[PDB]
RNA sequence: AGAUUUGAGUAUCGUAAGAGGACUCCCUUAACUUAAGCAUAUCAAUAAGGGAAGGAAGAAAAAAUAACAAUGAUUUCUUAAGUAAUGGCGAAUGAAAAAGAAAAAGACCAAGUUGAUAAGAGUGUAACUAAUAGAAAAGCUAUAUUUAAAAGGGAUAAUUUAAAUUGAAUUCAGAACGAAUAUUGAGCCAGAGAGAGUGAAAGCCUCGUCAAUUUAGAUAUAUCUUGAAAAGAAUAUGGUUUAGAAAAGAGUAAAUUUAUUUGGAAGUAUAAAUCGAAAAGGUGAUAGUAUUCAUCAAAGUCUAAAUAUUACAGGAAAACUGAUAGCAAAGAAGUACUGUGAAGGAAAACUUAAAAGAACUUUGGAAAAAGAGUGAAAAGAGCUUGAAAGAGUAAUAUGUGAACGGAUAAUUUAUAAGAAAAAUAGUGGAAUAUGUUAUAAAUAAAGAUGUGAAAAGAUUAGAUAUAUAAGUAGUAUAUUUAAUAAGAUUAUGUUGAAAUUUAUAA
RNA sequence: CGAGAAUAGAAACUCUUGAAGAAGUAAAUUAUCUACCCGUCUUGAAACACGGACCAAGGAGUCUAACAUGGAUGCGAAUGAGAAUAGCAGGAAAGCUAUAACAUGAAGAGAAAACGAAAAACUAUGAGAGUGUAGAAAUACAUUUAGCAAUAGUAUCUUUCAA
RNA sequence: AUAAACAUACUUUGAAUCGGCCAAGUCUGGUAAGCAGGACUGGCGAUGCGGGAUGAACCGAACGUCGAGAUAAAGUGCCAAA
RNA sequence: AAAAUGAAGACAUUUUAACGAGUAAGGAAACGAAAUGGCGUAAGGACAACAAAAGUAGUAAAGAUUUAAAGUAAUUUAGAU
RNA sequence: AAGGUUCCUAAACAACAUUACUUGGAUUAGGGUGAAUCGAUCCUAAAUUACAGAUGGAAAUCCUUAAGAAA
RNA sequence: AAAGAAUUUAAAACAUAUUAGAUUUAUCUGAUGUGUGAGACCGUAAGGUGAUUUCUAGUUAAUCCUUUAAUAAUAAGGCUU
RNA sequence: AAUAAAAUAUUACUUUGGAUAGUUUAGUUUCCUGGGCGAUGAAGAACGCAAUGAAUUGCGAUAAGUGAUAGGAACAAUAAAAUGUGAAUAUCCAAAAUUUGAAUGCUUGAAAGUAUACUAAGGUAUAUAUGAUAUUCAAUAUCCA
């Protein structure tokens, strides 16, 4: 075998030896101690986007990202000046890449802030916001009286529908044709009457608890949900559905371009 | 085992240690035992030596009893009017004696000895109110699983377990072909002579029965 | 183990083993591959004859993530399931529920039509497939997916 | 004369220089070497020469990748990868996006706007200023939403750094030695049996070591006080009457040529000569034009953390060397010594436990010698031991132009093998052999197949408490309420191999 | 006269020397036979070929990186994941644990675009297993059966202008 | 016909080597050469032992350490066994 | 090389048969019937008086000089000083 | 000029001066160099080197009164 | 001519219309609006309709591969000789 | 034929030499923490200082050491003196710190020196470039009575 050995300048110069490695780690990890013990949100390390991979080669795959867009945080609820404050990464350099993303990350916000627990600027019980609170939770006595008759005269056509099916593949699993195309049709007709303003920032989860410290947000709030064997009906046009053809017709139907513009000219 | 990163076990650093110290350090290594006399009166273990003190050797050739005369750090050892050799020509010259070959059976306290040995001693007093606390803690750990039994068993004398259950173990066939020739030769070589000393125990009682 | 070269061997012996006419001296031809073309040209027409030369067009920078593609063969399809799966939809047919093999989910983007599946209904869903793949999946009673 | 511009002298308060440069940022067109010659290429951002820095430095917030179900400052590690590419396509040279981690942080000038404009600038200080990316000022306002009187002081606690203190258990007994730590016997401590010293080998003689204490120094670490908990202020989307009807980095980007560099190949980067933009534009690495698409918005600045280190200082370790070894240097070692100079550059460890380093007599000019004495022992300072080469003394043996070696015997010397004992015929059987029993021990099971329990959890459906919430069973936490699916782990039945082999006592 | 065979018969000893030194061995000398200077280049050196005055200590196939064959080892369509890195007890350059990016392999041909493997194979000789007879000690024949590895040759299929 | 089961067929990995020299009921150039160059085989190199007094190649014959015999080349007046 | 025996003896088993010259060069370790067998230098991890004081050592270690013994050899062992 | 205590004296002869030495430029210990007038110091010769200026990527080079609000 | 549901609620680019202001220059700056660009087929009645793909018959066009966002005509690079 | 003077060989003892063995206050490598110089004069060089010192060590005309704070009875080769009314010893402290050296008033070869100002002798300041402020000036450079 012909050998390729780049040896012929000085590589005893060119060594590199990891004599400190087993002090990187005892560094590394005394630093992440002492971070955690001087501000424990800070070594939190922030939360941060599930973002696809890049390429076809990864694309079905998700990765943590950096900071939510600023559209994601609208979505959410959230400002953007107090994003930073409570554990947040942001960055304005992201563009939205598509509905789906917008609305995946949404979610993760959302679920952040019913995990978050911020407590008071001021320790003192005279705060100002330990007292506003107290001053308007008599008016959120009243207005969650009414978050609660709505969410539940609105959506109990479906509950029913949805309770149904439930039970219905249960009794399968011990029909659902009938049964899912029930909750199908409600679902549309459930779409189109949506088509209506909201809050444009909900509020800061702020109260007085025992510290439960934790040392990430990003290991609490998963990515992906675990990946079960999905099963599905055959019917007669999977069967019929001829995949080869689609592929060589899409292929076809890129490479003739070239012909149609050349006929045009002529 | 040492656990302080700080100190070196080190012999070499250890003695250049020795050598280069300084007076400071070398007073405090010249130390000498207080005698049963001394050492009821003060409660006191050693102390280091000093001038005019009377001491009593008690490992060499010569065990004298005299008064320290010269307590010399450079050479860390000291010297006694009693212990001297005549210099051929007729002079008499001391000799150099260890500071811990001889303890003290009259001290020379002016002011200061009569400090330390007041520290020395509350530290003694102190250390054994900590001790007490220690053993009396670990007492009342073994009194609450145990409480039938108390804490003086482990100061008497340990009866073995003479039970002798066996197990069977699908290797014990094996054993014989698990060993190298080295420690197989060894091991039956064991059992030969073994039986051999069990034959001649035999025979011996065997003839005192008869 | 330097006890166990041959250097310890041959301590005694003059020359080493290396021989008293033709001794070992610095070079024996060049350094690297010198003199491919030269005196060392019986060694490469020998063991690499296509060494020397050019052979097809240059990219001047490789994509090789567009290249990525990796392939599987029909019968070793239902191993990404399992057997206790492959045996429990042993007896469906058109109707009822049939389990699909996600080939992307595992890693695998083409699939290849390569021996014989098992005479049972499946669903297929992956990017590619290639004409005796999708033969032999129809031929047993299954379907054929897209993906991406 | 006076108002400015520009340039000097002097005075005051400061600033730069030099040392070091291991790691950091750069300037410069080395050659030996490889290519079996050699001239491009390689050696090679390599040697030397030169400049500038800090405890780290450099870089850093897209005129960036990609063509995706797309990402998103910088830095460093893994992989891509000896791959794309470059090359007398020879020898050889050779990246990066993606992906996985360590760490994470973003802010400013210029330009624009506000102009009863603000001891120094009006040729302009100051205030506002960006991804819904036509901003910018004054006053009203609606909705959500953030919000204790900041900063600086004082005190306690916690986390750390250093110093000091403390820190167990034979001052045991016998024998013997110049000497006990060794040896014999009897004990004890141990969160301490790492190590050093001690006439000689020590867990218990000293110093330390394990567990600790105290005192000082910091943290942007929490609490309480100063400190009132108010007035207000702040974020974003609107409405309203005025004010205004913008800006976004120029000898720069790019182009022709030359030179170096690059994996970058009809030009990746830098520089020089010439030329030189904009009602913008750059990139999508095969030159050109056109039409779409995608993605950024250069030509000013700063920015912690993850990272490097063989200067130097302080420590800790070692399957490293043990005085021709390991640094050149285990002693007044970059010393002695050489050279006009740049520079070159060694050798040399050990008496004894303790100098107790002979001390007085005789001979000799003296050095010394012989006695004498010290010491366990001269080990006597040219001092632990003391080899070979070379000598001297004693004992033994041999002999004509070499000597040595080998086989075989002779002579001389040395080494060196032993205390039992015969035949026949009265007693006397003694270990052992045979087989008879008794005992002891060892030696047969790999599996297969039934029936339960079960921790931490998962899912689903309710309840209570808290927070936040008006759109397809709200969400999240804590405690329970029932139910289904599995469950690591775990308990116990059935099934299925003996009859031999040694030792012991008659 | 006489082979085979059946039947009966018979072998246990002497001398000398040796702790006043046997047998053997060693050293020195003598005597017969025998013996050119080692290392090296070389067709050929004891060579009038070179190095060697003598002695002591030092003294020369090693280390890092890529590939291949091969012998022992683990796992096996997977192997490795002591990739970085992240945790655990113990205080630890040691040890243990991380459903994981990737490396090599499971698919091959083409410069590339574009593609991507069965007639559930065939033939030949071949490893092994039985039954019977006999020699007669082992073993030697007759016959029934299976045909793995290996080699060679066939159809069939993927890719290539071309296998 | 004769021989052949520690037969036969090999596969993989690799060392050293390709300065040669001699003999002859052989040849070529040359007056000739212990010269130069070749065909076939055997040797020396890599090889000691017995004989030719001595010798790289000649003749006999190839070697673990020994004892006893029959031999080979060649010898039997003395050196020297006959 | 072939037969026989084979958990441990021991001398790397027992028997029979054939063989043994050699420069350059090769035969790494392990492999019970062992796919060559061994000696020596130094350091690291274990083992070394099996009954609770467990290799040797001031009743003389290492080293040096010699005398003898074992081994074909590399070398080892013991005595005396 | 170069050397550097070799100068003088005393004690002493282990080493060194190719024998020896009671001698010595050798060992040990002391003592010794006095300037208004002699020289250096002052001036300039061949030549040499600064601030500013000029040149250079750099180290540095050039200029010595020309270029300077300098001398 | 033969088979053919197609997967399921959080949205921005602006091609524009139509207005509120400013401007004259190669004119711009907000907001309102529909489509674009949208995809849950009608079934408890057997299932039809229907995108999208297949075969056959004429038509016009392109046709060795590449310049890696897509094409074109030039240019350049590949493959065989 | 004879000699053993020389020569040779073995062992014991002694000698020249320093191998071997035992040993280490020295090195080498890796890792952790820092990476703390200078016009307030650094690093380097020179000279001087001990009761008896040549080197070395420490120090600077206050000299192998001064004050202060800790510290508790020594040093020693030989004398002295001091010493629990405080000896040794330790120090990121205080005072002090000669001639030079970036070297910086001018000069410097191995050079001895020397000018001015302020407070005879002593001690300070005065190099080059440079920022801000103050003051004095220069040029019709632009206006301008």
């Amino acid at each position: 075998a012909v050998s390729n050995i780049h040896f012929c300048k000085d590589w005893r110069s060119k060594v590199h030896t990891w004599f400190k490695q087993p002090f990187r780690k005892i560094r590394r990890h005394q630093t992440r101690v002492e971070k955690a013990k001087a501000v424990f949100p800070a070594t939190i390390k922030s939360l941060k986007p599930s973002v696809h991979c890049m390429n076809q080669r990864f694309n079905y795959k998700l990765r943590l990202g950096r900071g939510f867009t600023l559209k994601e945080l609208r979505a959410a609820k959230i400002d953007k000046n107090l994003a930073r404050t409570i554990g947040i990464a942001v960055d304005p350099r992201r563009k939205e890449s598509s509905k789906e993303c917008l609305n995946r990350n949404a979610q993760r916000l959302t679920e952040y802030m019913n995990r978050l627990v911020v407590l008071p600027k001021v320790h003192a019980a005279t705060a100002k916001r330990l007292v506003l609170n107290k001053k308007n939770a008599e008016a959120k006595t009243k207005k969650a009286a009414e978050i609660k008759k709505f969410i539940a005269e609105h959506n109990k056509t479906i509950k029913e529908l949805k309770i149904k099916v439930a039970a219905a593949k249960k009794d399968y699993a011990k029909e659902l044709k009938a049964c899912l195309k029930g909750l199908k049709k409600a679902q549309v007709a459930f779409a189109a009457q949506v088509a209506k303003k909201t809050k444009q920032f909900n509020k800061l989860p702020v109260q007085q608890k025992e510290a439960k410290q934790v040392l990430d947000a990003n290991k609490v709030i998963r990515l992906t949900a675990p990946c079960t064997l999905e099963t599905k009906t055959l019917t007669k046009g999977m069967k019929a559905f001829d995949a080869v053809a689609h592929l060589r017709k899409a292929k076809n139907v890129a490479k003739a371009v070239s012909g149609i513009v050349k006929g045009q000219k002529k | 085992m040492k656990f302080n990163c700080k100190v070196s076990s080190n012999p070499s650093k250890a003695r250049k240690a020795l050598y280069t110290a300084n007076a400071s350090q070398r007073a405090l290594m010249m130390s000498a035992r207080l005698s049963k006399e001394l050492r009821e009166k003060y409660n006191v273990i050693a102390i280091p030596i000093h001038k005019d003190d009377e001491v009593k050797i008690i490992k060499g050739h010569q065990k004298v009893a005299g008064k320290v005369t010269a307590v010399r750090r450079s050479k860390y050892v000291i010297n006694i009017d009693k212990l001297t050799k005549t210099k051929a020509n007729g002079q008499t010259v001391p000799i150099a004696i260890r500071p811990s070959n001889v303890i003290i059976t009259k001290l020379f306290l002016n002011k200061d000895r009569e400090a330390l040995l007041a520290k020395k001693a509350e530290s003694r007093k102190s250390y054994k109110e900590l001790v007490a606390k220690r053993n009396e803690e670990v007492a009342k750990a073994f009194t609450a699983v145990y409480p039938a039994l108390n804490m003086d068993i482990f100061g008497k004398k340990v009866e073995p377990i003479t039970e002798k259950k066996p197990i069977r173990i699908p290797s014990k066939k094996m054993a014989e072909k698990l060993m190298s020739k080295p420690t197989l030769r060894a091991y039956k070589t064991g059992i030969k002579v073994h039986k051999a000393k069990n034959a001649i125990a035999a025979y011996k009682a065997a003839l005192a029965k008869k | 183990a330097t006890r166990f070269r041959q250097t310890r061997r041959r301590r005694g012996h003059v020359s080493m083993g290396y021989g008293r006419i033709g001794k070992h001296r610095k070079q024996r031809g060049g350094r690297g591959n010198a003199g491919g073309q030269h005196h060392r040209k019986t060694w490469f027409t020998t063991f690499h004859p296509d060494y020397f030369g050019k052979h097809g067009m240059r990219v001047f920078h490789l994509k090789a993530n567009k290249y990525y593609c990796p392939s599987i063969n029909v019968d070793s399809l239902w191993s990404l399931v399992g057997k206790d799966v492959q045996a429990q939809y042993k007896n469906a047919k058109v109707g009822e529920e049939v389990p699909v093999i996600d080939c992307v989910k595992h890693g695998y983007f083409k699939v290849l039509g390569k021996g014989f599946l098992p005479k049972q209904p499946v669903i297929v869903r992956a990017r590619y497939f290639s004409e005796k793949a999708q033969q032999k999946i129809k031929a047993v009673g299954g379907a054929c997916e897209l993906t991406a």
